[PDB]
RNA sequence: AGCAGUAAGUACGCAUUGAUCCCUAGGUCUCCGAAUGGGGAAACCCAGCUGUUACUAGCAGUUAUUCAUGAGUGAAUACAUAGCUCAUGUAAAGGUAACGCAGAGAACUGAAACAUCUAAGUACCUGCAGGAAGAGAAAGUAAAAACGAUUUCGUAAGUAGCGGCGAGCGAACGCGAAGAAGGGCAAACCAAGAAGCUUGCUUCUUGGGGUUGUAGGACUGCAACGUGGACUUAAGCAUUAUAGUCGAAUAACCUGGGAAGGUUAAUCAAAGAGGGUAAUAAUCCCGUAGACAAAAUAGCGCUUAUACCUAGCAGUAUCCUGAGUAGGGCUGGACACGCGAAAUCCAGUUUGAAUCCGGGAGGACCAUCUCCCAACCCUAAAUACUCCUUAGUGACCGAUAGUGAACCAGUACCGUGAGGGAAAGGUGAAAAGAACCCCGAGAGGGGAGUGAAAUAGCACCUGAAACCGUGUGCCUACAAGAAGUUCGAGCCCGUUAAUGGGUGAGAGCGUGCCUUUUGUAGAAUGAACCGGCGAGUUACGUUAUGAUGCGAGGUUAAGUUGA
RNA sequence: UAUGAGUAGCGCAAGAUAAGUGAGAAUCUUAUCCACCGUAAGACUAAGGUUUCCAGGGGAAGGCUCGUCCGCCCUGGGUUAGUCGGGACCUAAGGCGAGGCCGAAAGGCGUAGUCGAUGGACAACUGGUUGAUAUUCCAGUACUAGAUAUGAUCGUGAUGG
């Protein structure tokens, strides 16, 4: 039937955009994770 | 090297003892075409610059260790340099000291 | 040979920018129909673009710098 | 001496006049981002002010906040105050390899279960810091003469101890080595000021005073020692990174597509390290050993007066010497210490001294003795670890290895996300990459030619293996087998020259292999096949057995030296 | 790399002939009939998709078969606004939140304020136009708002009401 991810513009963001992941001093920190690492990119 | 050049011989290799004026050393390639000297020949199509083709006598190049500059009086060796005058006096050893 | 001669010349004078670079932060500064033939082609000689940008460039960051 | 990164690939061109390039310094530095004029989902939007220069423009800059410092303001409410405004100071927010410190802090385990313990105050998380951090100068240890801050290592030694005394955890002393530096302040006082100026003030500001254990300072005596310590300033010296430079020593023959290989000879010597070169080089080249070179470049180090605060000393008028402080109660915790005889230290909470005739420690505690002087602050050095910069080294490893990643790897790709996470290198020396000719819609082939070689032709060295074949000598279409032996009719062929091999009709007798089990042929498992990988180590300790060495004498650890 | 196995399936609906195309046509193109849907299987428009569009060329793979065809591939173009939707207006639900509050820390709360549309504010609509853009390009008509050029005159009249 139905499946889970039907996203809008809005909803692709708002849970991941750079100030979303980088407002709770926590996600920017799993994205300072995901720089020393480096991989193909950081905000998506 | 330093830019060759004059007349140079080839001791080693498929042509041994052959003398050939260089100019065209292109040293980053590390090895030097010569005319006379490893004998290429390109069977290329007959297409544009050339509407025969089949035949191009460019001549492949060959090691600096199968390069070996004379002077002028044909003697080779090992090319002390810079030794004499303002900038650079290239020579060969047991040679006549010409460039 | 050509170009140390047409580099070296211009503009290490200590004059302006207003007052000596008018030939090239005012007037060559007009790039345009050099570029503007750039793409319109009908040029065939190249290298006056970045010959020109580059003295250009070296009149800004020179003679438009050093005041 | 060519340049015109990657690399083909083109063009204007460009260049020993000195390019390209290398190094150093300066320049500009799109936007986002601590990201900050304001908002905003990352690559945005909209501004204000100041000049600019022109426009219903543009340019250039200023405009985030907190803190600190001033300046002004001035509500209830008179002063004030809050509050507000402006100005100045990256300060400072932030990114962070690893080590540290501090807080917060588990579980799983193991204890054959487990509630005590352990794991460990470790996993995590947060903060604070530097090149290291803490670390530290006895209110110490010890127990007799016994020394004299720390720190690291060895030792003591699993020794003392603690512990459902289970399981475990676990010292210190003293010694040995490295490293080896301590110095200020408040206090007391003295002087200045201002002031509770309520006078004699007894609080503040400045500068001396001096930092103490056998007390020490102040009071009476009285001496100028470089000092990271009594100034880790500035000026020269020297040399290193930071561009690199020179830099020795050989010819022929044979072979081959090619010599450095074989052969013949010769040289060199601070260079016979290593790597290329068509095939293994000392004498071909890069190099190598040595010997030179830097303006700027970041330094290190030496000399210089200066960059400033200290001494001894006898005596003791009284003061000082570190108050909610020690302590005491309770609750904790750490200390080996699990409340215990429990030391000793540090917390909360409560109570609360003495103060030099002092006070503390000496594992409850009371006396004698030993030592020390807290309750104020700083202290290099020896140590920990590397993202990093090279100089490098390998009984490292060779493309399933070695980094996940030798390759445009954190790539592709999965997942919305946090995350995960692949596969793949090799032609030939040199593309010299197969002109042409022919087949073929084209590709692809086939000739030619290419190259040492074309089974060498672009995923290309080498090429098994399963799979598919094509040919091949024998046999089988009256046969019901772990698919075998052994014998063997008959046929065919002639060999690591051998009492040859390939067969094989026929005929006798013959229940696959692995783990488990008492016993499996199995209808007990498991294995599609093929190839690759793929599993009993070492660290430290003990015991046993030998080997060797010396022997009631064996033995050096750590460390130092050194390649 | 087998095997099963040239077996299953070939993904819910009917095309047909002639002619072209090419080298090769079932499946490409046209013509001509048939057929189907038709409160849709039309057109237009959210989110979404992120260039898939069109033009020309080609057919290594892809197309579940072929394939000259193509959402496949190469190349080149193609999206136009004062009024259309948003922003330069306001604001809910909510989020962030200087101040402040508490809290080992990080934090979590929150006054002012700040954004936050699916809402509420407001001028343009007819005709033509390509391979493709049309309310956007232009003919005709506007209107909105501002500007500088120009006889006002005391007028504007606020965050307050």
């Amino acid at each position: 039937m139905k499946r889970t991810y039907q996203p809008h513009k809005k909803s692709r963001k708002t849970t991941h955009g750079f100030r979303s992941r980088m407002a709770t001093k926590n996600g920017r920190r799993v994205l300072a994770a995901r720089r020393r690492k480096g991989r193909a990119s950081l905000t998506v | 090297f330093v830019k060759t050049g004059d007349t140079v011989k080839v001791i080693a290799g498929k042509d041994r003892g052959t003398t050939g004026k260089v100019i065209k050393a292109l040293p980053k390639v590390n090895k030097v075409v010569v005319e006379g000297v490893a004998i290429m020949k390109k069977h290329q199509k007959p297409n544009s610059e050339n509407p025969s083709g089949a035949i191009l006598e460019i001549e492949a190049p060959i090691h600096v260790s199968n390069v070996q500059v004379l002077d002028k009086n044909g003697v080779a060796g090992r090319v002390g340099y810079k030794v004499v005058d303002d900038k650079k006096v290239r020579f060969n050893k047991k040679s006549g000291e010409i460039l | 040979k050509l170009s140390e001669t047409k580099s070296l010349l211009k503009d290490l004078r200590a004059l302006s920018v207003e007052e000596l670079t008018t030939r090239e932060a005012e007037l060559k500064k007009e790039l345009f129909d050099l570029r503007f033939q750039a793409a319109a082609g009908r040029l065939e000689n190249t290298a006056k673009l970045d010959e020109v940008k580059k003295t250009i460039a070296r009149v800004k960051t020179v003679q438009a710098e050093l005041n």
